[PDB]
């Protein structure tokens, strides 16, 4: 249903493709494309997770950081920061404005993700703990509408 | 759907084995060619057989849960990144020794489970079964042939 | 219980209950008194009233009426080329075994399982026995628990061709308190538990049987030495099984500290003087090193 | 079927073989990063493999059999080229680099030199190629690093054994290791190097005192000097073992004779506090063990 | 052998004693001294052995040498189990030594191959020398049966005598002079034992700690014996009674580990008194004194002079406290009787022990005695010091002590072993003269002690992980300030000193001035000196304290959320009354007393609210108003709930009029924006309380339930200002303190400037604030014990913190710590130590009322 929503009000459904081999920096990577076609391509894509995809802690650390703020500040930082920076003026400039300071290309960014990036959650039993902590965030459980589908 | 068989002893392994022949592949989710095996098992229509079912990684999601992409006379499915195409003559078993380990949720969901255990119960049914053999051995007789020849 | 409950009434449920109750420190409630209803009941509950205790527990195996099976009916009625008799530290059913063997097929070997030497030497021995037939013994095996794991657990399960093998038995010594064995294989094998017991004057005559077939080595005083060690000895095994009363822990003294001792003994009658006296010191010794050398409690010591 | 699609991408793939390349010290250029490449190879071997399973690849396998029979032997090349990285690598930090060292065993290095030179003309030869695979067309590649191992491995079992046994003439040597045992051999002509190994091969001493030609004596890590009786000469012409074991000798022969000047000074009636200033202290501490024990026999 | 009864009792007593016997009847020189005991002899090997320190003679040492000679004789191994401290290993040296021989120790699973062990046990069996196994229970299944098998080959070959045995699968000749010596530590189900094959190889010998009374007589006997039975009978006897009407304390030792230590403190002191009973009065003063409690002190005091009376008047009375005082009148305390005691205790330890630690309630100036000390020890000897203050689990091990990586096996420094060399490695500048001080704030548990055990140990040296041990000068001393000791060791505490401050050091007042004082001087950089004399002359007028003492009484009679005690508080109280007075102190002034103090008064009030209640319901606060009211002077401005000063911007007025509300209009499209806030009267009340506390440079924690207004109120009082540049973090179950270095790092630019070797301002000029979110959500380590928490303290009280890879330290420049939270009662929450929330100012925000929503 989340998938078929999604399709309706046109958006690129993102399903993480994660098992048992996963890094950390494989989660990281696929953050760091959704975010990247969401901001520098404009793609307005929904983004699924599920109880089975938080693998590790430091999963709901990077979604926590994803969702309380609107940006991820340990994906982009050293070299990264600075590519960043320079594609972000790329297209900045390709929409027709320039920004002058640096937190200014920053706070655009942020904003783009903030109105391009949608999360979807589907837990299943709320009653195990790896799906408590899912619900026990603050930052996911008030920046999230909470929906009841039980039985 | 797929199923997933759980006998302590492996016996059942084997029958499936015999049942299939040379087609059995014998994998699990461990061993580290894993990944790339099943893709060619399900390339080529060998009948394969995941050895540790306790331990599951989704990336097999698509193929347990049926999702593919049809096209024109191949049939896709997309398992890590790799989209690899489904043969037809392809079969899928799971595998697992303990019930104390405990399989995701979604898969115990989307696939058959099956017990091969032999409990506590079993006593009584085969102590059934020998004290019918030796107190009434002609009844016991007729019993299985009863079914047999009908 | 588990027959009677079902079988019988249910007044005979709980007074039978009520006695568990009383040989356990549950609660000593009223008993349920019908003569002639329950002579058996009463029976029991005049032993458990008199305070002797181990006749009540002996009750209950008086009332399914077995001939309870000895070792050797177990190993003559089993069919199977595999054993392993367990037994607390305090005694080896080696003797026996040896018992065993003597009075009927008497091809026995033993095998102890101690350096590389001793293991490769029973490896040979074991397949070349299974082959010609006699009883095998392998002494207290768990001391080499990692070659069972590699070897022996392939070996035995590998012998389905030992039932197929001429008429052949193969022992394994473990101990109850000691390391764990792997289930399958322990399950492949029969099992027993050596508990036979000996008392005291058993113990001593059984320690002053074999020393006079070192011939004579020492003195004539040495004979008497030997006579009061085989005596204390004897003694402090026997206070070894009494782990609540009379020592704090339950302590665990081998052969070897007898030959310490007797060592000892030897010794300081060579190098002192043939006068009694020396015996000051005999005692610190013994008392400290050679047999309190394993105590750890002041009470024990 | 798909067989077609599956090949192409082999084909692909391994015409685009590429091996990273980097030279280190010495003329030779190492290969970086073996893992990937092989895996790859072993990988596409079991795809071409489970082709046989497959009903649409009757007339299409005899490519696929070519194919696997030219991967089968770049991965037989594979194997045997990775050990001989390993094991020259591991050689040449113990042999090609001292002189002290190729002095003792002028015969293993001799044979070392001769390997590496046909070794840099391989390994030049497979890399200006471009093309990973096509290192299975050089002709003897396989037999080249069979025989190369084979020797790599005979060398290595030569050092071994001298190893070993130089350890069986001076036992010590068990307590130091290969790294430090062969520092000791290439240090020998300088043999003022060998005190810092001391402290670990004996445990009490620290270092040794030297004049330069004889051996004066040893201090130890507490800092109590001892001297010995007979100062041990040192030539070109002298093995570590030698006298290291000489040395092991002399030690416990200058104890025994500073415990007896000790002990026959102290029963002639002389003061400790004049022992104290002239003799180490475990002769000193034996002696009066010794004459304490006597006094007090007769004193019971 | 005087005092035997009987000559059996000297003959039995004598057959006990090693006995050093000599033929001189044969030859073989090194086959000639031989030892005798218990009747067995033991050949004499003439390895030389150096000048160990030797074990002091014992009876339990005596015994454990005949165990092992009767071991011996029928070449079989030795072998003791025991408790961790008993030296058993130490047996097996001493033993090694008195025979000659240089024992080699294997340290078993401290990072041990197989092969080296292997290497180790083929040289050992030819060379003749003997192996002992420290705490050979401590392996892995896999390389303890290895082991096992080839000690049995050995002991096999040894009983048996072969010439050659096969052990490793190698045909090794042997020398019939080796042995084997196997210590055994006690697990967790208890003493452990050897392997079955072993049981039948080794003798076990149980081992005891052996009784005081002995060891302590031999010890005094040796530092200078004057009365060695008497003094060691005194003091066993004095401990003991200390153990029995002293409380059951926790932390309290009394057992042979304290006695040991009370005479290893008693040899340095003796070289400043003598070899009598005063110097052990002395030590026993300077050892056990400073851990107890009020309570058990004077028990002490009683027992010792019950059990011997020795002096009265002490060295060193006059100069070390008059150098105390001029270190403490200039660092800005006052000098108590508890102050006094607890340095002088400190001192006092601190000339004996090398390693310190200090144990007492968050803030009860620990901190403050141990900086003192050190200042005025830099007056007395003119020895400088150098202080490194790190806290303890901030960082983990492997940034601590050292870090080796897994591939390229790099070693690297980390922090301790970096700060190490700058004393040992290259002291090009003035190092050998000066004092280093290492004091570790956090929490300390076990798993950091262990690493450096060997420092703590007699050795002073510290152990790497692989390929070093770095001598510590005594110079180099090392403290430890923290609040608890549930976690630590007995053997830790029994190792260093302990100070134990059983309550506050001085009364409310004498802090109060230091920190107006620091105020002072805090706006000295401002405005001129003149104004600073007319205000500290009003201050001084102003309050004497029988105000404040009831208030501070009354306050502890009230609900606080997120809890801080009364003496803590105080510096939230001055500094923002401070503040208020300097911003009206210039260009809005009057000169009328009744009216100029009316306005000092006030603003004092309003700061002992928030100071005091802030924390409050709301509800309570309006009755601490009257409170206050109450016990300050009857005619000075009483407070309001929503009082307010009001002057005219470009002329000069004064009046005081409340609750001024202006109106906001906006269209449909505004309703929903991140930085959206309707004004109500308690918006611009808490807007401003905040404002006033952010201008003090105080740590802000916001404690309320969720959606309250904290993150409202703290977002849209500094978005409206250009001082202030917010940066939010949002902290959930598990935050690293690298998350918020890498959220700074984009609105934060180091710099290398002179004042500070690194700094760490914003990008920008003007202030930074840090709101951390949801601060009390974080998870502690397995101990009890969250570090994001403690690196917000570092940065707050500290004022920087060390780089966790480059391993220097850092000042921050101009950013101050906001964070939110909710009450420690829900669920989830975890609670904060006091250390933490000393610093910060707590302001309780709640539901507006139901009918302003």
């Amino acid at each position: 249903l989340t998938r078929f929503v999604a399709w309706l009000n046109g958006l690129k459904i993102v399903q993480p493709k994660i098992h048992r081999h996963s890094n950390l920096s494989d989660f990281d990577m696929i953050l760091k494309k959704a975010i990247s076609d969401c901001s520098l391509k404009e793609s307005r894509t929904c983004l699924i997770i599920d109880e089975s995809n938080i693998l590790e802690t430091a999963f709901l650390e990077r979604m926590n950081t994803l969702l309380a703020n609107a940006d991820i500040p340990d994906l982009f930082q050293g070299e990264e920061y600075d590519k960043l920076l320079n594609n972000l003026r790329n297209k900045t400039r390709s929409l027709g404005l320039l920004l002058d300071t640096e937190q200014e290309l920053y706070d655009w960014f942020v904003g783009e993700i903030a109105k391009n990036l949608h999360v979807v959650f589907t837990i299943c039993d709320p009653t195990n703990n790896k799906s408590s902590a899912m619900i026990s965030s603050p930052a996911l459980f008030n920046r999230c509408i909470i929906n009841w589908m039980g039985d | 759907a797929v199923p997933f068989l759980l006998d302590p002893s492996s016996h059942m392994i084997t029958v499936i084995s015999n049942y299939y022949g040379n087609k059995t592949v014998l994998l699990s989710f461990l061993e580290e060619g894993f990944v790339k095996r099943l893709e060619n098992a399900i390339r080529f229509g060998s009948v394969v057989i995941i050895q540790d079912g306790e331990f599951f990684d989704p990336i097999i999601s698509r193929l347990i849960s049926r999702e593919f992409n049809h096209a024109g006379n191949r049939v896709t499915v997309e398992i890590g990144d790799h989209e690899v195409d489904v043969s037809g003559d392809f079969k899928l078993f799971i595998h697992s020794c303990d019930p104390s380990g405990d399989i995701p949720i979604f898969l115990r969901s989307r696939v058959r489970l099956v017990h091969f255990v032999t409990n506590k119960e079993s006593i009584e049914t085969r102590i059934f079964d020998i004290t019918l053999t030796e107190e009434n051995a002609e009844m016991q007789r007729k019993r299985e042939d009863l079914i047999k020849l009908n | 219980c588990l027959y009677k409950f079902d079988i019988e009434s249910e007044q005979y449920k709980e007074a039978v209950l009520t006695m568990i109750g009383v040989l356990s420190e549950s609660s000593d409630g009223v008993p349920k008194l019908t003569v002639d209803t329950n002579d058996d009941l009463r029976y029991l509950w005049d032993y458990v009233t008199t305070k002797s205790y181990i006749s009540a527990l002996n009750w209950f195996k008086n009332e399914f009426f077995v001939d309870e099976w000895n070792i050797a009916d177990v190993v003559a009625n089993s069919e199977n080329n595999y054993f392993t008799m367990a037994s607390e530290r305090d005694v080896d059913g080696t003797f026996k075994l040896i018992e065993l063997a003597k009075a009927s097929k008497e091809s026995l070997k033993i095998i102890p399982l101690g350096s590389i030497e001793n293991l490769n030497y029973a490896q040979e021995e074991i397949s070349k026995s299974k082959i010609e037939g006699g009883w095998i013994l392998l002494q207290n095996i768990q001391m080499s628990l990692s070659w069972v794991k590699t070897y022996l657990h392939k070996h035995v399960e590998e012998t389905k061709a030992a039932e197929e093998h001429e008429k052949f038995k193969m022992f394994m010594t473990c101990h109850l308190t000691g390391d764990k064995l792997p289930a399958p294989l322990l399950q492949r094998t029969d099992r027993v538990v050596y508990e036979d017991i000996p008392g005291i004057l058993d113990t001593v005559k059984d320690l002053w049987g074999s020393q006079f077939f070192t011939g004579k080595i020492s003195g004539v005083w040495s004979v008497y030495c030997t006579f009061l060690l085989s005596w204390f000895h004897a003694l402090i095994t026997a206070r070894t099984r009494l782990v609540p009363h009379g020592f704090s822990k339950k302590y665990y003294f081998n052969d070897c500290d007898f030959q310490f001792a007797s060592v000892y003994l030897e010794n300081v009658l060579a190098t002192n003087s043939t006068n009694n006296i020396p015996w000051a010191q005999v005692r610190d010794h013994i008392a400290t090193i050679v047999y309190g050398g394993k105590i750890d409690e002041e009470k024990d010591l | 079927f798909v067989i077609e699609k599956s090949l192409n991408r082999i084909k692909k793939f391994w015409k685009e073989a590429q091996y990273e390349v980097i030279e280190h010290s010495s003329g030779l250029k190492l290969v970086r990063e073996w893992d990937v490449l092989e895996q790859a190879c072993k990988e596409d071997l079991e795809e071409l493999v489970s082709m046989k399973a497959s009903n649409y690849y009757k007339i299409f396998e005899q490519d696929c059999l070519d194919l696997e029979s030219k991967l089968t032997k770049l991965s037989e090349i594979q194997v045997n080229w990775v050990e001989v990285q390993f094991y020259w690598l591991d050689l040449y930090g113990i042999l090609g680099e001292n002189l002290d060292i190729q002095n003792f065993l002028p015969l293993e290095t001799s044979k070392f030199k001769s390997l590496t030179s046909e070794y840099k003309m391989i390994t030049t030869r497979a890399f200006q190629l471009d093309t990973t695979i096509e290192v299975i067309h050089i002709p003897n590649f396989d037999t080249t690093l069979k025989l190369t191992i084979d020797s790599l491995k005979m060398i290595k079992s030569s050092l071994s054994t001298f190893l070993e046994r130089q350890r069986r003439q001076f036992p010590r040597f068990y307590f130091l290791g290969n790294d430090d045992l062969l520092k000791i051999i290439g240090s020998g002509k300088h043999h003022d190097q060998v005190s810092k190994f001391m402290k670990k091969m004996f445990g009490s001493i620290e270092s040794i005192i030297f004049l330069e030609d004889f051996i004066t004596g040893v201090r130890s890590v507490e800092g109590e000097v001892l001297n010995l009786n007979e100062k041990i000469e040192l030539k070109d012409s002298i093995q570590a073992q030698e006298w290291l074991n000489i040395l092991d000798t002399e030690i416990k022969l200058s104890v025994f004779t500073q415990f007896r000047d000790c002990l026959g000074q102290l029963k002639d009636g002389t003061d400790i506090e004049v022992v104290v200033s002239k003799y180490i202290f475990q002769a000193i501490l034996l002696s009066a063990q010794v004459m304490w024990t006597e006094l007090v026999e007769k004193c019971l | 052998l005087k005092n035997c009864s009987t000559k059996e009792e000297a003959r039995l007593l004598w057959a006990k004693v090693q006995k050093f016997y000599q033929k001189n009847d044969t030859l073989d020189d090194l086959n000639s001294v031989f030892i005798s005991q218990s009747g067995y002899l033991l050949q004499y090997k003439f390895e030389y052995i150096g000048i160990p320190e030797r074990l002091i003679y014992t009876p339990l040492l005596l015994i454990g040498f005949a165990t092992l000679t009767d071991s011996l004789h029928q070449k079989y191994g030795g072998c003791f189990f025991g408790p961790a401290g008993t030296g058993k290993t130490e047996t097996v040296k001493a033993f090694g030594q008195n025979l000659g021989r240089v024992v080699v120790v294997f340290n078993c699973d401290d990072s041990f191959d197989y092969q080296v062990l292997s290497r180790l046990l083929v040289g050992i069996t030819q060379i003749g020398a003997w192996g002992c196994f420290d705490q050979f229970n401590r392996l892995d299944e896999k390389v303890l049966s290895a082991v096992s098998a080839n000690i049995q080959q050995i002991q096999n070959g040894l009983q048996v005598g072969k010439s050659h045995i096969t052990l490793l699968e190698e045909e090794t000749p042997l020398s019939p002079h080796t042995a084997v010596f196997i210590t055994l530590n006690p697990g967790y189900n208890g003493r452990s034992e050897l392997p079955e094959n072993l049981k039948k190889s080794f003798r076990e010998f149980s081992m005891k700690s052996p009784q005081s009374g002995t060891i302590a007589e031999m010890i005094l006997q040796i530092m200078g014996f004057e009365d060695s039975k008497s003094l060691a009978s005194k003091i066993v006897h004095f401990l003991e009674l200390l153990s029995s009407k002293c409380s059951s304390m926790n932390h309290y030792h009394f057992g042979l580990r304290t006695l040991k230590g009370v005479l290893r403190n008693c040899s340095p002191l003796i070289s400043e008194f003598g070899e009598g009973e005063k110097t052990v009065v002395e030590s026993l003063k300077r050892v056990i004194l400073p851990s107890l409690g009020d309570t058990d002190e004077l028990v002490f005091k009683d027992e010792l002079s019950k059990i011997f009376d020795s002096a009265g008047t002490p060295l060193n009375s006059k100069a070390i406290v008059q150098c105390l005082k001029d270190a403490g009148q200039r660092s800005g305390f006052s000098m108590s009787e508890e102050f006094l005691k607890k340095c002088m205790q400190f001192y006092y330890m601190q000339k004996t022990q090398q390693a310190l630690i200090l144990v007492g309630k968050a803030g009860c100036g620990k901190t403050a005695t141990w900086k003192t000390v050190i200042d005025a020890m830099a007056i007395f000897d003119g020895h400088a010091n150098v202080v490194y203050v790190i806290d303890t689990k901030v960082l983990t091990k492997e940034s601590l002590y050292g870090s080796m990586l897994k591939a390229t096996l790099e070693w690297r420094d980390g922090l301790f072993t970096s700060i190490l060399r700058r004393v040992n490695d290259d002291i090009t500048g003035t190092f050998k003269n000066s004092r280093i001080w290492v004091v570790f704030d956090s929490d300390l548990d076990p798993e950091y002690v262990e690493a450096m055990n060997s420092v703590l140990d007699d050795n002073k040296i510290l152990t790497l992980p692989n390929g070093e041990r770095l001598p510590i000068p005594p110079n180099f001393r090392i403290l430890f300030e923290t609040d608890n000791l549930d976690h630590t060791t007995p053997a830790t505490i029994t190792r260093c000193g302990l100070l134990w401050f059983s309550t506050d050091v001085c009364s409310i007042s004498s802090k109060i001035d230091h920190l107006l004082n620091k105020s002072y001087e805090a706006l000295d950089n401002k405005l001129s000196m003149f104004e600073l004399d007319k205000l500290k002359d009003l201050i001084s007028d102003s309050f004497d304290m029988a105000s404040l003492t009831n208030i501070f009484t009354c306050s502890n009679d009230l609900v606080h959320i997120l809890g801080v005690r009364t003496f803590n508080k105080l510096e939230t109280a001055v500094q923002l009354a401070v503040h208020l007075i300097s911003s009206y102190r210039q260009w809005f002034q009057n000169l009328d007393d009744k009216s100029l103090k009316d306005v000092i008064t006030l603003l004092i009030k309003r700061s002992l609210l928030y100071a005091l209640a802030g924390d409050s319901t709301g509800e309570s606060q309006r009755a601490f108003i009257q409170t206050i009211n109450t016990y300050f002077g009857h005619d000075s401005q009483e407070l309001s709930d929503y009082s307010t000063i009001v002057i005219a911007n470009d002329k000069l007025s004064f009046s005081s009029f409340c609750s001024e509300i202006p109106s906001v209009s906006l269209e449909a499209h505004e309703v929903m924006r991140p930085d959206i806030v309707i004004p109500t009267i308690d918006t611009i009340k808490h807007e401003k309380i905040f404002y006033d506390l952010l201008n003090s440079k105080r740590g802000i924690i916001l404690c309320g339930p969720p959606g309250s207004g904290k993150t409202m109120i703290m977002n849209n009082a500094l978005r409206n200002s250009s001082l202030y540049d917010v940066v939010g973090i949002n902290f959930s179950k598990d935050t690293t303190t690298e998350h918020i270095l890498s959220a700074l790092h984009r609105h934060t630019n180091y710099v290398t400037t002179s004042k500070g070797l690194t700094l760490l301002p914003k990008s920008d000029i003007k202030n930074l604030v840090l709101f951390c979110d949801e601060i009390n959500l974080p998870k502690l380590d397995k101990y009890g014990s969250q570090n994001v928490v403690l690196f917000l303290r570092q940065l707050m009280e500290k004022q920087g913190f060390w780089k966790t890879p480059e391993n220097k330290w850092v000042t921050i420049e101009r950013i101050h710590i906001v964070g939110a939270c909710n009450p420690p009662t829900d669920p989830g929450r975890i609670p904060m130590s006091e250390r933490f929330t000393r610093h910060a100012a707590i302001l309780y925000l709640g539901y507006p009322s139901g009918k302003s929503l």
